[PDB]
């Protein structure tokens, strides 16, 4: 506690690289 | 007499007396007969405040004693965990070798200082650097019987530096003093983390304006582009850091830079509903029609996030209301898919076409009926959405609702005069769709109608 942000993995999670990506345009085709 | 008194104050932790001596004019780099300067003496005794103050006063961090020991060597041998942490934060070389080849990790391991060994390993201490005799930290730990130290050394192995670089840590804390010392030692403000981000990226994420100004004044690249393409401006716009965005724009940040998925900073601002940042970027020339890899413009992202005011601002700046993604989804399609009826109301009041067709012929009404978004459905039907529009497969909104089993949608559609006897490309009615999915209530309402 109070020092987890000093580590690379925690910083990676904090910066959230996924939030700068286009996730997807879901369609969910009604048929199958 | 003055230098001797200063060194005695450093050993005893008398920070006031040492500071008064330094104010008088005593050389801060003065050392005793053994080559121990004030930093060495303070590090031996664990005087953390004295160490910090002397570092702020520009003591040479890697000065060695007559045996080749730096301050980090002495802190590790003395087992001063706080001092070791502080020295490493200010740029101490964790792999420094004394005259006889001892490293700080070796000194910590021989003395059974588990916390120091762990911290040094996490900071990239190399446990394979041997002494002149050929002994490693593991070898001395085994000889002295320090079982915990041996176990930690074996387990860590070569996991490497898992802490951030010191300048990244300073940037995270907005620590201008530590950053100034680090940059005095290492003039590279663009030091890289394992993930590829510079300290300016960290400063922009946390809106640490002071350290960001220091980094930019020391040659940091305002436009640094990692592999993923996330510049500091992208981070500032995504986080809603208005003041950081203004600072970065003033120092030459590019407005039109694209990430790996082709998101501009305006895309990041709109996606999180940051109205002021979106306005600033637009006023600085950000292209309002920029498209991601999937063909999403900022209005699409604003609609996707239910960011009503961001949608309003983008429309006020001449955003194309009927812009289409690669799937031919308009912002109205996105709003119907996510159930955001407020965004849909704003879009339709501004002239969005209520009968736009997606790639499979789905209209916004079709999507709203699929997802059971009744409020979007009522708005669309009240603003001229066709209730009998068919997709390519011949599906009406009633077909979709009956298949999904959304009873309120089916009820409302039938009450507004939707024929239940329409047919698909296969001659299949809403009743067929209800039967196929076993939605007994929807089938019962359909049959109580003229199905």
């Amino acid at each position: 506690e109070e020092l987890q942000d000093d580590y690379e993995d925690m910083m990676e999670e904090n910066l959230e690289q996924e939030e700068y990506e286009d996730p997807d345009i879901p369609e969910s085709q009604m048929e199958e | 007499d003055a230098a001797t008194s200063f060194l005695r104050a450093a050993r005893s932790g008398n920070l006031d007396k040492a500071l008064d001596h330094l104010r008088n004019g005593v050389d801060i780099n003065t050392c005793n007969q053994n080559g121990l300067n004030g930093l060495h003496l303070a590090s031996k005794e664990g005087h953390v405040k004295m160490v910090v103050e002397l570092l702020h006063k520009e003591i040479i961090l890697e000065t060695t004693t007559k045996k080749g020991n730096t301050a980090l060597h002495i802190a590790a041998l003395a087992g001063q965990d706080e001092v070791v942490r502080e020295l490493v934060n200010y740029g101490a070389n964790v792999n420094a070798q004394s005259q006889k080849g001892f490293t700080p990790l070796y000194m910590a391991a021989q003395e059974n200082h588990l916390e120091v060994v762990k911290f040094l390993l996490e900071n990239g201490a190399n446990q394979n650097v041997a002494t002149e005799d050929g002994f490693t930290p593991l070898a001395v730990a085994l000889q002295q019987g320090h079982e915990n130290v041996v176990a930690h050394l074996i387990n860590y192995g070569t996991k490497g530096k898992v802490r951030l670089p010191a300048l990244h840590i300073a940037a995270r804390n907005d620590d201008t003093r530590t950053a100034a010392v680090l940059l005095q030692n290492d003039p590279n403000p663009d030091v890289l983390s394992k993930t590829g981000f510079t300290p300016l990226h960290i400063a922009a994420h946390y809106e640490n304006l002071n350290v960001a100004q220091l980094l930019l004044n020391r040659g940091a690249s305002v436009n640094f582009t990692p592999q993923n393409g996330i510049t500091p401006l992208h981070i500032a716009s995504r986080r809603g850091n208005v003041i950081m965005v203004r600072l970065l724009l003033d120092r030459g940040a590019q407005i039109e830079t694209k990430t790996k998925d082709e998101l501009t900073p305006l895309h990041c601002a709109a996606r999180n509903g940051h109205v002021r940042i979106s306005e600033i970027l637009l006023d600085h020339g950000a292209p309002i029609q920029a498209k991601t890899k999937n063909g999403l413009s900022p209005i699409h992202m604003a609609a996707q996030g239910d960011h009503l005011d961001c949608v309003r601002l983008l429309l006020q700046y001449d955003a194309e209301i009927d812009d289409i993604t690669l799937d031919h989804l308009t912002p109205l399609h996105v709003a119907a898919h996510c159930g955001h009826h407020r965004v849909a109301k704003v879009l339709l009041d501004k002239g969005a076409k209520p009968n736009s067709r997606a790639l499979n012929g789905f209209t916004p009404l079709h999507i709203a009926c699929k997802k059971n978004h009744v409020r979007v459905m009522e708005l669309l039907l009240k603003t001229g959405a066709s209730i009998d529009a068919v997709t390519e497969s011949g599906l009406t909104p009633l077909h979709v609702a009956s298949f999904m089993g959304h009873l309120p949608i089916v009820k409302n559609l039938l009450q507004r005069g939707a024929s239940p006897n329409v047919s698909n490309v296969k001659v299949e009615t809403p009743l067929h769709m209800a039967a196929r999915a076993g939605h007994t209530e929807v089938a019962k309402y359909l049959l109580q109608n003229k199905a």
